[PDB]
């Protein structure tokens, strides 16, 4: 269905890193100059407490939220990418079911200064105590610390591009029924993704990529911080979280 | 129940 389940040849493969690269500038939610820019714009220290003063369920709606927006991005990038749309339904619910969280973990790097520890939240940067109110601080700190590691590779936007999209084509998700035609997909990614960086002379960072169980650690903390706030308050999920994201972590 | 990425994929 798609030229990209087959051997590509490096012609094939180029084309492939430039159309990657189109796909995620495409649908980045956020643009990278404006997140510099606004580096210097930081929540006050009564920003911060009014946040803190936050009841646990309303930052815990604010945050599912903004999760949900930045995953209506990864859906679109998914959409966009070469071989994506010639997948079986199943497949592609699969893929973003597993992945689409994993992708906005490695985006929001890009939301994350790592000069003073804060990530661009609702319009001003903040440190991880803007999320006190959640009560998931281990969840937090390992965002942060995540974001922090990423931040240390000093990736271009099309290095995240490639990156993200090998995050997102991952033949070893349980579940594929097409698990040949995806792993052919994830094959031409990833020389897309190693001709990209042996081109730019950026080889070295594959050693310093995070390992899988990483991020799988962090999206399992995720669902499990919030099945315990949904034992907490839950009308609050029912009533008031989107339907995307529970769909995504709460199985509907 | 929610199933709303159907509605996203088959959105053109
Ligand atoms: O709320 S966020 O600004 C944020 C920014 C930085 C953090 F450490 C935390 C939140 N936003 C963008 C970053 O992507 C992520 C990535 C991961 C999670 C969430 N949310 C979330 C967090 C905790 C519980 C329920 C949740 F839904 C978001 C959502």
């Amino acid at each position: 269905e798609n030229l990209y389940f087959q051997g590509a040849s490096l012609t094939e493969i180029e084309h492939l890193v430039q159309s990657v690269c189109k796909s995620y500038r495409e649908t980045c939610q956020l643009r990278l100059e404006d997140l510099l820019r606004q580096r210097s714009n930081i929540f006050s220290r009564e920003e911060v407490t009014g946040y803190q003063r936050k009841s646990m369920w309303e930052m815990w709606e604010r945050c599912a939220h903004h999760l949900t927006e930045a995953i209506q991005y990864v859906v679109e990038f998914a959409k966009r990418l070469s071989g994506f749309m010639e997948l079986c339904q199943n497949d592609q619910i699969v893929l973003l079911k597993a992945g689409a969280m994993e992708v906005v973990l490695v985006r929001m790097c890009r939301a994350y200064n790592a000069d003073n520890r804060t990530v661009f939240f609702e319009g001003k940067y903040g440190g991880m105590e803007l999320f006190r109110a959640l009560g998931c601080s281990e969840l937090i700190s390992s965002i942060f610390d995540f974001s922090h590691s990423l931040s240390a590779l000093h990736f271009s936007e099309d290095e995240i591009a490639l990156y993200t999209a090998l995050v997102l084509i991952n033949a070893h998700r349980p579940g594929l029924q097409e698990k040949r035609k995806v792993e052919q997909l994830q094959y031409n990614l990833e020389l897309a993704f190693h001709h990209h960086l042996c081109k730019t002379h950026r080889q070295s960072i594959l050693a310093k990529l995070p390992p899988k169980g990483k991020l799988r650690s962090l999206c399992s903390q995720h669902v499990e911080r919030l099945q315990i706030f949904q034992h907490l308050h839950p009308i609050v999920v029912q009533a008031a979280f989107p339907p995307l994201y529970k769909e995504l972590f709460s199985g509907g | 129940k929610h199933k709303i990425l159907h509605r996203l994929l088959q959105d053109s």
